[PDB]
């Protein structure tokens, strides 16, 4: 064999490369189907949806019957007539790269929407009484006297006219008819600032929003309770918090010029959590819809006690007739997760005086207790998701609910409970601590609706749709392959035969319709971009368990096989450690015999996270290929700790991050270099981001001898610096993995680079709030006083992202040219 | 996440 | 002519080689003259100095007679028997980086010295009416109950028993035989931080330390005034800073690991200085030596009033009667220097009563006024100096006085002026405030003393020293050469004749004895490093005007010519300019002749700074040696605007720097490559720190075509970043010179670098509070967006100093490996 | 003063 050299182009000339194959280039989403009730009409549903080059809301007839010789493509209707710190911080942690409106609220009774285009909030009609409009609305901006910016705006489900929103970490509730305006919280004073001022209600800390994926802190309760005189009192449950006790850390701004830094909360590891707890505020209204009085409460004991062991409220809401409200609660090891009915008995008002108070406790029943209606345990983690179904209240005396849980078969399935609401055997009179099983109910009963070796997807917005009337659940899941994501349908009262829906060879991400009559799909390939069709449901007349699919309409055609755009072919093995491991191969295009290629290897392989599997890979992975065109092998591999695989494969790093993944992108790479004597294993480089370029650390690290470059970017360096959502999770407490933390924090290990300089390169957001800088800094540190060389490169305007397009065309060409310089070209294996 | 956020 | 390669070593080598080189690697200082008045001993003077492993008080015998045959090495004798954040910035403030006692203060009654070492403060007796011990003294520890650190302690001249020293920004008194310690300004508060407190006495501002080498805020009035009872009063005059209205500015803080930046205010360009005032404390001591009271004072009027147009107290004291204390005043474009005599009855107590502080204004009377005895302008700019010296009052009536100016023939001499202390016109009493010239004293004579193409040294602990008796003045000059400071003596009665005092080939470093009759001289040559020696003055019998020395004896012996080391040649060359530009050749070590060599030119050519004149620069630029030792051609160059060469020569930059600075390196680097064609130009580095840095990226920006790679060292990538005293001094303030920032920013024109890779190396201090790392990052900033590449390398450890040993190591590696990957070795050449 | 520290 002989080895391959690719082309020596200049920066200039590289920057000509990279602007050329960029100067061609999201789909709809968040959709609801709404019925148009017109006996005489064509049309059966009209749906809305976000579409985007800005994004806004669309709407799209659906006609009745369909012409089955054509394809009826579904034509985009505008339903719209034409950056903060809160905002922009937000969007780092919604990860949400494009501008406009990102989501919307809507009320069924009435038709009002509800959303936050930029600065403002705004409202519009349509479906409801009041009709369908054939033109685009002028959207109605919500009025008020709130000097700085509004957050997290809700529509009140009980009166439409009120919402609830967000300001300077108060919770406030315009009224969109009346006008009227009024704080409900009186907790955090936004003049005064942060390192004194550390409370905050209705809001989610910063470890909620980043690690646990819940950018909300308050929740409006379904129902209004009516009052004697004629009015009603509505509901907001809110969680409270106090930072006060968690680390201040120091982020540059962004503002070079001012030189300063930003005080930002971040729990590091090992830390403490903000002191959290629960909240409830009475709105009282009158007939006329003004507001009487706002009494604010709170728990009638702490909520250390009522809830016992628990560090992080993952997620909260309210039972379907508000009766109680609900909320998902971990302890802090992540590996006992609760789901706890929280009467609104249990909160009383807040009062200075002393025995006014003791009278308010007094009035409260014994018999009003927290209820946990189901607790899980693991010996690896809880991953939270979105699937919670609580069915109606058939039985006072109990609860069905549907929920999901890793922790049975150690794969995530489906079970329907009933939970019997028992009256606890503590009494508050008494004046004690509740024992550790004073307040568990007892499980009626606990069918498994799913079950097997795979998984039902409840993160990112894969959800369930119930059909209550059919009494069938409808969910995405890993079933019929680990590489494609398939919508199914299965009966909760007589589980058996999961039939799916959504087609073979393809990943699909479906959005079922609110009345089960209907899905949409958003699928694609590793050949094909990713169509948008819509599919209808149909029950034969003997058999409602079978629901059987056709094709109904296209949304979006797909733009076909991008020009210039081969493929990687998706391969897998058969893993010393006993598992399947995928991996994607992009081969050299116009390959030659009797040349072996130089070896870059893309990585990210943590949690949370598959790169490996059937979608299309030109959109955000497009530059692979062009690296491939110019001459490189790039491989893929999702070593072991990747998801959409169950729990004990996801589990296998915990305690040991960054000590079993290198084992594996070896493995395959040796795997594949055997086979494809194209390959040049003496040229391997590496890349990746985040975990990513942890890895990348790693490898370089542990073997120089496989890996000639290491390019990581922004990486974490050392785990005492992370926060405590992620690490503790993974890693637990830096006492209890004492030699986990030191084997996983590479810049501990600082002598264990090579002494060979043009080999590792660091890149690194200069802002980055989440992997700070300072990993980079202190790993630097190290390697400066342990005598070994970097390459480093900053991007002084960026974070945990990208978001400059002049800094991005700069990491692309950079790495290329490094690429270049370094490994691929004959003057990189001139230099050694 | 540990998850980063570029989108060429 | 074929090009010469550097020999390519590995990383581990060239650290290997660097080691090695490294491998066989401190002169006294302080010096002190104390007669022993032992008509029967063997010696004349003892001497003691400072001197070095730790830094020390050490002392040695002078005796009456030497065998003139023999030398005499003048035996060392130990006089003793064996950090915060305040110290570590003062450190970096005063460019010391070497551990032990900085300096110290003693009383020639008494005998008592006074030195800080560590946290403590010290004091021994020794030379005064209690002998002189023939043995190491024990350290006497000053006691305190203050918590913190004492900087700044100092001993009254009018009573050794009693010093003063800072602790927390107040100014502290502390008997060393009565204990009692005792706080006298309660301006700071010690538990408020940064933002909200702002206030300090006693202490001089960071500008005044960076900017006008003055670190002490407070002066001990040397005489103290006597009470009826039997007591006295001393006093002390203090400046007040208020740094409110500073701006603020975060510089990272070294414990990485924290993830936090220091707060620290500074007076960026064009913004606020602190406002400022005089102060003046009394204490009543009593018979017995405990204090009665203390009184705090304030000016009768506002400083922005008395001392109108005064931004900045360059210099303050008091005259040696302790009658006046003085102070030389700048105003903010440092184009005005004002001597002014202030009177204590010009001080009144501080009283928040409204009707006695009314009572106290009219007491003092109108006729007591502040007194410009001299008063300055310039078209170029004010070089503030340690010279000045006032003469015993002959006269009730006047004051004379030497002080040293440039103002007046383009360079800077002696002027012996002789002023009148007329009544001011002005009268507070009338109400109004006073004219422009009411507080300016006549001249009754401005003698000239020196006067010539050459100036008198004034900074650095180099100064005057003033025969009375005789009525001579030795000072230090360049009368023979800029490239040799020499020890002149002048009569200032009838001046004329300049006596050189010190032996022609070398250049000297120059202390003289309090008495006049001895005198010490560090002097080296380019060839020969640095001895330390003591001459001998003496006079003919027939006239004392005329002065001469003997050697006398050897202090610090030289190591002799360091093995392996070529000295540079010094050379000079007219040019265009109509200057006799200097500089320094390295040729190549074994010029294998038919060849040309790679040339890294270092530079820094800024302000304040001779880089080449006749001394030794083998042990701080030991590394230039090596750069010639592997086969590069290194030049430097003092381009206009260096020191040592008139003030005009100074001048060429006002206004203009980074425009003039290049045209003359080229200019150089042009004439040597005639003369000496072994200098390749098309492989020609440049190199430089701190303006060396600057110069290094005007050289790349503005000249591609000259210099293949720039290596920038904390570079002034943007001029509006950098503090009042210096940038306003030499460019002025921004609004007025708005295109000579633009041009002299790099951080502006990062379109105007080159699109190539491997050219940009950019070094930085990550902890740099000087030139603050913003200035890199920023350049980083616009250097990816406008489309370019860079190197960077960053010390996390260092702040505008490399001070950790392992962080310099890493950086001449990183040096050295760069210009051979890069510009010297044949692999370069290749790669373009 | 853009004057670097350094001795070795």
């Amino acid at each position: 064999l002989e080895p391959f050299y690719v082309e020596r182009y200049s920066w200039s000339q590289l920057k000509k490369l990279l602007a050329d194959t960029r100067k061609y280039h999201k789909a709809p989403h968040d959709f609801m189907f709404v019925k148009r009730n017109d006996p005489d009409g064509p049309h059966s549903d009209r749906i809305y949806y976000l579409a985007m080059r800005e994004n806004t809301l669309f709407y799209s007839e659906i006609p009745k019957t369909i012409n089955r010789a054509a394809v009826l493509m579904l034509s985009w209707k505008p339903l719209l007539d034409l950056y903060s710190r809160e905002e922009e911080l937000l969007r780092e942690r919604k990860r949400i790269g494009t501008v406009g409106i990102a989501s919307y609220d809507y009320h069924q009774g009435s038709g009002t929407f509800l959303f936050q285009a930029g600065s403002g909030i705004y409202h519009v009609k349509d479906g409801g009484p009041q009709g369908f409009t054939q033109q685009p609305l002028r959207p109605n901006l919500v009025e008020t006297s709130c000097p700085n910016i509004r957050m997290d705006p809700k529509l009140c489900p009980a009166d439409p006219d009120w919402i609830a929103f967000i300001h300077s970490n108060d919770i406030w509730i315009s009224n969109i008819v009346t006008r009227e305006e009024r704080r409900l919280t009186y907790v955090h004073n936004e003049l005064a600032n942060m390192e004194e001022d550390a409370r905050s209600a209705g809001v989610a800390t910063f470890v909620l929003q980043e690690e646990f994926d819940r950018y909300s802190g308050y929740w409006w309760c379904p129902k209004a309770e009516t009052t004697p005189s004629g009015g009603k009192i509505l509901r907001i449950l809110y969680e409270e918090n106090d930072e006060s006790e968690v680390e201040i850390i120091h982020v540059t701004s962004p503002m070079l010029e001012t030189r300063r830094a930003d005080s930002f909360r971040y729990p590091k590891t090992g830390t403490a959590n903000p002191k959290v707890t629960f909240k409830m505020s009475e709105i009282m209204i009158d007939a006329e819809g003004r507001i009487i009085d706002v009494i604010d409460k709170e728990l009638i004991q702490p909520f250390e006690i009522l809830f016992e062991g628990v560090e992080y409220i993952a997620r909260a809401g309210w039972t379907p007739e508000g009766k109680y409200a609900w909320s998902i609660l971990l302890d802090r090891s992540q590996t006992r997760l609760q789901i706890v009915l929280i009467s609104p008995e249990l909160f009383i008002p807040v009062e200075d005086d002393v025995m006014e108070r003791q009278r308010l406790i007094e009035s409260v029943p014994d018999s009003v207790t927290p209820l946990i209606i189901y607790e899980e345990t693991t010996d690896i983690w809880i991953n939270i998701h979105d699937i919670f179904h609580v069915f109606p209240q058939s039985h006072e005396e109990e609860i069905e609910f549907i929920f999901a849980s890793e922790c049975k078969t150690g794969f995530r399935h489906l079970y329907k409970i009933t939970s019997i609401l028992k009256e606890s055997k503590y009494k508050r009179s008494s004046g004690g601590l509740p024992a550790p099983s004073d307040f568990k109910c007892p499980i009626k009963e606990e069918i498994a609706i799913t079950s097997g070796e795979w998984e039902v997807l409840g993160r990112h917005g894969s959800n369930i749709q119930v059909d209550e009337v059919r009494r069938l659940v409808y969910f995405e899941g890993t079933k019929d392959s680990p590489l494609e994501h398939h919508l199914y349908v299965v009966s909760y009262v007589n589980p058996g035969e999961v039939t799916r829906l959504t087609d073979r060879g393809y990943s699909h991400s479906c959005c079922i319709s609110q009345h089960c009559d209907f899905f949409i799909s958003k699928y694609s390939n590793q050949k094909n971009p990713h169509c948008v069709s819509l599919y209808k449901l149909s029950s034969p007349e003997d058999d409602p368990t079978c629901k059987t699919k056709e094709f109904w309409a296209t949304i979006l055609d797909s733009a076909g096989p991008l020009p210039d755009y081969t493929p990687p072919e998706i391969f897998s093995f058969e893993s010393t450690t006993g598992f399947t491991l995928y991996g994607m191969l992009y081969k050299p295009h116009d390959l030659q015999p009797g040349k072996k290629y130089p070896t870059v290897l893309f990585i990210y392989g943590g949690p949370q996270v598959q790169l490996v599997n059937n979608r299309f890979k030109g959109v955000k992975y497009f530059r692979l290929n062009t690296l491939a065109s110019l001459g490189y092998v790039v491989v893929v591999i999702d070593n072991r700790g990747s998801c959409h695989r169950g729990l004990k494969f996801e589990g296998a790093f915990k305690y040991k991050m960054g000590q079993i993944e290198i084992d594996d992108q070896v493995e395959g790479l040796q795997y594949l270099a055997s086979r494809y004597d194209f390959i040049d294993l003496d040229r391997v480089g590496i890349h990746g981001w985040s975990y990513g370029g942890y890895l990348s650390l790693m490898a370089l690290m542990q073997r120089s001898d496989i890996f000639r470059v290491a390019i990581a970017g922004a990486p974490v360096t050392l785990w005492i610096f992370y926060d405590t959502g992620y690490t503790e999770r993974y890693m637990g407490h830096p006492d209890q993995n004492e030699q986990g933390y030191y084997l996983g924090s590479v810049a501990m290990q600082a002598e264990k680079f090579p002494s060979e300089p043009n080999r590792l390169l660091l890149l690194h957001g200069f802002l980055d709030e989440n992997v700070h800088f300072a990993h980079t800094s202190i790993l630097l540190s190290f390697l400066v006083r342990a005598g070994k060389p970097y390459d480093l490169q900053i991007y002084p305007q960026e974070r945990h992202s990208i978001r400059v397009p002049e800094s991005g065309e700069h990491y692309e060409l950079h790495l290329l040219h490094y690429l270049q310089e370094n490994l691929g070209s004959r003057i990189a294996a001139l230099k050694v | 996440s540990l998850r980063f956020l570029y989108e060429g």
